[PDB]
C-alpha cells in the first residue's frame, strides 16, 4: 500500500506521467492513474484477436465471433 | 436514356483518399454522435461512431490491421480501425497489450 | 482493481533505499542526480591483479546489483572500464574491454531488464584523480554503470 | 448501493467542478495573454478561418487498391465576420449547480449498509471527478483544433498558398424620405470567401538561418 | 544520511498541468510562425523616427490594461503634461488593448501600443509642441 | 524583519511553464506585429502643418457632420480670411463629421484635411487672408 | 486460448451416502481428464493451422525461386495536385495490381536446381 | 536475406556528394511540400550563388 513508504510522504500526481510525486524529487512505483505505461500480456476475456462476443441472445451455446469464427472453448460442451 | 438506361461504368475511378474525420480525430476531437471509450495499459484515447474504431496515440499499434493512418507534424498517429478487444504495441522495443473497454 | 495493477511487480522503494544505503555503505558508489544513475566499483574488489579474472566471494555483490538493477524502469545500460597504465597502450584498452565485456556478459544472464547493453572499455585515458601512486588500489582503476530512468 | 452510487458520482462532479472553476479562475490573466484572438483579426473585422493539415496518408479499399499522398489540406469553417473577438470563456467554462436534497429513501440502519453506502459513495464520488476530469480534456482538445486552424491559416497566407478575403464598399450619400434619413450610407460586403490555389509555380518557400 | 533532489515545492492539479501542457506547443506553433514570417517578410523602417524620446518622458511605469485605447492615451499623456489631441473618428467596433507589462519607458510603451495597434490605429509626437496625436485610420 | 514573497507568485511546477509560454507567446506576437504594420516618415507625411497666424488663434465649440465648402467657408468667416476653390464639387458630396468643445481653427483645419482623405486638399497664405480648396479629379 | 473462470456450478442434485459421494468424486475426476484432452486437442489443431499456412508461403517463396509461378505485377500511377479550393491533396499516387500469381503450363521454360 | 539483398559499390553510384564550399555550410530549416525551382532558387539565393536550369 505504502507507495513513498521510508519518505516523507505522498505529494501529489502528474497524469501526464501516470506517476506519484514523494517529498524527494524520487518517481515512485506506484500509478496514480490508469493513463500509464502498464507491462500487460495476459488478459481475461474470450474472443480475443477476433470481432469480440456477438450480442445476439442466443437459447443455444453456440458462442461466435463478430468474423464468423465460433469458440467452443468460450461455448460449452454438449 | 430508355427504360434500362444502365450507364455502365466501364472503368471504376479513385479509391477514397482518406475519411476526413481524422483530422478532428488528430486533435482529439471526436466526430459528432460518437461516444467515449475505455482505454487502460498505456497512454492512448479511443472512439466509436459508426461501428468503426478511431484511435489516436504517438505509439505504434502491430496486431488488429488497420485501415486509415494519419500523421501530425510532429509524431501523433491516429488510426481508422476496426473494433478490437485489445490491442498490440510495440512501445520501446519491447512489446506490450493494451486493453480497451466500451464494446 | 483487485484484478488491474497497482504497482510494478517487485518494487519496493523502501527496499531501494535501504539497499543504497547499504551500497554506500560498503563502498561501492551509488550516485543520482537528475534522472540519471551512476554505480562506480573499484577494479580491487572484483579482479585480480591487472587481470580478467573474477573472484568467486565477488558475486554475492553482483547479485546485489542485479537484486537493485530489477527495481528500475530502463531502456539502455552503459557498462565501462577504465584501469591503469602499465605497459602500453593497446594492453590497457584489452584489459579494460575484457572486463566490461565479461561483467556485461554475465549481467544480461542474469535477470536484469534491459533492451540495450552497451560495453566499453577505454584503458587510462580518462582518470578522476591524479593522485597516481598506488597500482590497482588507486580508485581510478575502476567499472562503472550509467543509466537513465525511463519514464 | 446505487442509490449511493448516483449520488456520490452528482456530488463528486459537483464539487470537482467547482474546484477546477476555481482554479481557472485563479490563473487568470496568462490565459487570455496567451489567447489573444484579437492580434489575429484581420482588416475588416472578418474572423479568418480554420485550416487542417495532414501528412502522410493512405488509404486501402480493398485487395490491389490502395491510395497514397504526401499531405493534405481542408477548410474546416468558412471565414466571416465577427462583431467581437471571442475569448476562452465558451471554450472552458463550465456549469455548476448545487445538489442540495437526496430524500430519504435508502439511509443506512446498520453497519454493514453503512459501510458499503460509505465506499460506494466514494467510489461514485471517483468516477465523476474522472468524468470532469475528460470533460476539460475534450474542451482543451477543440480551443487547441480552432486555434491551430486559425494560426495554420495565417502561415499558408504568408506562404501564399490562399488568397486574401476580398471585400467591396458601396458609398452613398443622403438617403430617406423628408421624414425619415441617414447621413452617408456605406455598405460593406464580401465578395470572395477565401480558398486554396491548385497553381503550383505561384508557392514561395521559405529558408531560416 | 537522506536523500533528495532540488525542486521540492508545493503541488499542482492536473487540470493546470493539462493547461500548461498545450501551452508550449501553441507556443512552439507560433513561434515557428513568426520565424517564417521574419525571414519572408524583408523588414524595412522603424517607428522611432516617427517617436522621438525627448524629455520628461522617462518617468517609468508598470501596468496592466484590458480596455479600449483613448482615456489610456489620454491618461498618460496627463501624466506627461502634455497637450493630447485626436483625428478622424472612432468607428462603430471600438479598438481593443491589451497590454500587460512592467517598468519601462513611456516612450517604449507608446511604441507598444502603437505595434499592438498595427493596422487600425497610429499615434504620432510633436516634441516642439508636447502634443500626443491619435490618428485613425482612413477605412469604413 | 518581514518581507513577504508576492502574493501571485507562481511557486508550482505547472504554473511557471505556463508563465514562460505567456511571456514566449507574447514576444512573439509582439515581433508578428512589428513586421506585420506599415509606417511613414514625418519628412512625406501628408497632413497640413499649423499656420499659426494670429487672426487663427481663437476658440471655438464646432458641432458638425455634413458638407465640406459650406462648413470651410463659415470657418473662413470667422477667421477675416477671403475663400475661394479651385475644382469641382462631384455629385456625391465630400460627408465629414466633427463635435467638439475646445482647439483652435488651425487643427480644426488639420483634422478637416485629414477627414478629407485623397480626394481634397486645402491651402493657406497668410501674406494674402486666403484659404484655397482644392478638388481632385 | 480463449479463457474465462466460471464460479458458477449450479446446483441440482447432491448425493447422500459414501457410494453416491465416491462415484461422485471419480466421475468428477474423469471428467477433469475429459477436459483438460478437450484443451490438447484444440492445441494441436491450432498448431497445425498455423504450420499449415507457414508451409504454404514458403513452398510459394520456394516455387518462385524455382520459376514456376509469375510474380505479381503492379503499376503505380502519379498525379499532381487534386481537390478544387475547398481542399486538396498534394500529390496523389494510386498502386494498382493487375497480375494475381498464376502458375505456368508451358515446361520447356521450367528450371532446375542442382546441389554440392 | 543475404542472398535477396543487392547493392550498389560506392565507387559508383549515382548521387552528389559535399561540394564543401566555405558558404554553402551554414545552419537553416525549412519546411516545403512541392515544386522543385523554388526551393532550389531560394537556396542558391540564400547561398549567394547563380542558379540555372538546363
Amino acid at each position: 500500500d505504502g507507495c513513498c513508504s521510508k519518505m516523507g510522504g505522498i505529494n501529489y500526481c502528474d497524469s501526464s506521467a501516470g506517476r506519484l510525486v514523494c517529498n524527494n524529487g524520487f518517481y515512485s512505483t506506484c500509478y496514480c492513474t490508469r493513463h500509464a505505461v502498464m507491462d500487460l500480456q495476459f488478459l481475461m476475456g474470450c474472443c480475443l484477436w477476433h470481432g469480440g462476443v456477438y450480442p445476439q441472445l442466443n437459447s443455444s451455446g453456440l458462442v461466435v465471433c463478430n468474423d464468423g469464427y465460433v469458440s467452443e472453448e468460450c461455448s460449452l460442451q454438449k | 436514356y430508355g427504360p434500362n438506361a444502365k450507364s455502365m461504368p466501364t472503368e471504376e475511378g479513385i479509391p477514397p483518399s482518406a475519411n476526413d474525420l481524422l483530422l478532428h480525430v488528430l486533435e482529439g476531437v471526436p466526430p459528432p454522435g460518437s461516444r467515449r471509450l475505455v482505454v487502460s495499459g498505456g497512454d492512448a484515447r479511443a472512439w466509436l461512431s459508426n461501428e468503426k474504431m478511431y484511435v489516436r496515440t504517438n505509439l505504434t499499434i502491430l496486431s488488429p490491421g488497420w485501415l486509415a493512418s494519419m500523421t501530425s507534424a510532429d509524431g501523433t498517429h491516429a488510426y481508422e480501425m476496426q473494433k478490437s478487444p485489445v490491442l498490440l504495441v510495440s512501445w520501446h522495443g519491447k512489446v506490450m497489450q493494451l486493453k480497451v473497454e466500451g464494446l | 482493481v483487485p484484478k488491474l495493477p497497482c504497482r510494478v511487480d517487485g518494487a519496493c522503494d523502501a527496499t531501494i533505499i535501504k539497499m543504497m544505503t547499504d551500497l554506500n555503505k560498503k563502498g561501492i558508489k551509488v550516485a543520482s542526480v537528475g534522472q540519471n544513475y551512476l554505480i562506480s566499483i573499484p577494479a580491487s574488489a572484483l579482479f585480480a591483479d591487472q587481470s580478467p579474472r573474477l573472484n568467486w566471494a565477488s558475486y554475492s555483490l553482483l547479485n546485489e546489483i542485479a537484486a537493485f538493477l530489477k527495481q528500475f524502469r530502463k531502456i539502455a545500460i552503459t557498462v565501462t572500464s577504465y584501469s591503469s597504465k602499465y605497459v602500453s597502450v593497446k594492453r590497457e584498452r584489452a584489459l579494460t574491454l575484457a572486463r566490461s565485456r565479461v561483467v556485461s556478459e554475465y549481467l544480461w544472464s542474469q535477470g536484469v531488464d534491459s533492451r540495450i547493453i552497451f560495453t566499453q572499455g577505454l584503458g587510462s585515458d580518462k582518470p578522476i584523480t591524479s593522485y597516481t601512486l598506488g597500482g590497482d588500489r588507486s580508485p581510478n582503476a575502476r567499472v562503472e554503470i550509467t543509466f537513465r530512468r525511463a519514464v | 448501493k446505487e442509490t449511493a452510487l448516483s449520488v456520490g458520482a452528482q456530488a463528486g462532479l459537483a464539487w470537482r467542478a467547482k474546484i477546477i472553476d476555481e482554479q481557472l479562475n485563479k490563473q487568470a490573466r496568462n490565459l487570455d495573454a496567451i489567447y489573444d484572438f484579437n492580434s489575429l483579426v484581420l482588416e475588416h473585422n472578418i474572423l479568418p478561418p480554420v485550416l487542417l493539415e495532414g501528412r502522410n496518408t493512405l488509404n486501402l479499399a480493398d485487395a490491389q487498391s490502395i491510395r497514397i499522398s504526401d499531405r493534405t489540406y481542408k477548410v474546416a469553417k468558412q471565414a466571416h465576420f465577427i462583431t467581437t473577438p471571442p475569448t476562452w470563456r465558451q471554450y472552458l467554462w463550465m456549469d455548476y449547480v448545487k445538489p442540495e436534497a437526496p430524500n430519504v429513501t435508502l439511509l443506512p440502519k446498520t453497519k454493514a449498509e453503512k459501510e458499503i453506502w460509505c465506499i460506494y459513495t466514494e467510489r461514485g464520488w471517483k468516477n465523476g471527478i474522472d468524468q470532469a476530469n475528460t470533460i476539460l480534456e475534450e474542451n482543451i482538445a477543440r480551443i487547441k483544433e480552432d486555434f491551430g486552424g486559425m494560426i495554420l491559416y495565417r502561415k499558408l497566407l504568408a506562404m501564399n498558398m490562399v488568397s486574401p478575403p476580398y471585400v467591396s464598399h458601396t458609398d452613398l450619400g443622403v438617403t430617406g424620405d423628408g421624414s425619415e434619413i441617414h447621413i452617408d450610407d456605406r455598405v460593406l460586403r464580401i465578395t470572395a470567401l477565401p480558398e486554396l490555389n491548385v497553381n503550383s509555380a505561384e508557392w514561395r518557400a521559405a529558408v531560416a538561418k | 544520511m537522506k536523500f533528495k533532489k532540488p525542486p521540492i515545492n508545493n503541488p499542482s492539479d492536473d487540470a493546470t498541468i493539462k493547461l500548461a501542457e498545450a501551452a508550449v506547443s501553441v507556443s512552439d506553433s507560433m513561434l515557428e510562425m513568426a520565424k517564417v514570417e521574419k525571414v519572408i517578410t524583408p523588414p524595412s523602417k522603424d517607428n522611432t523616427l516617427t517617436i522621438p524620446n525627448a524629455y520628461n518622458l522617462q518617468a517609468r511605469a508598470s501596468v496592466d490594461w484590458s480596455g479600449p485605447i483613448e482615456e489610456l492615451t489620454a491618461r498618460i499623456a496627463k501624466a506627461a503634461h502634455f497637450r493630447f489631441r485626436v483625428l478622424g473618428k472612432s468607428p462603430s467596433v471600438p479598438v481593443l488593448i491589451s497590454i500587460s507589462t512592467k517598468d519601462e519607458s513611456l516612450a517604449e510603451i507608446l511604441r507598444d501600443i502603437d505595434y499592438q495597434a498595427g493596422k487600425k490605429a497610429s499615434i504620432h509626437v510633436y516634441p516642439n509642441s508636447q502634443v500626443v496625436e491619435l490618428r485613425y485610420a482612413k477605412i469604413y
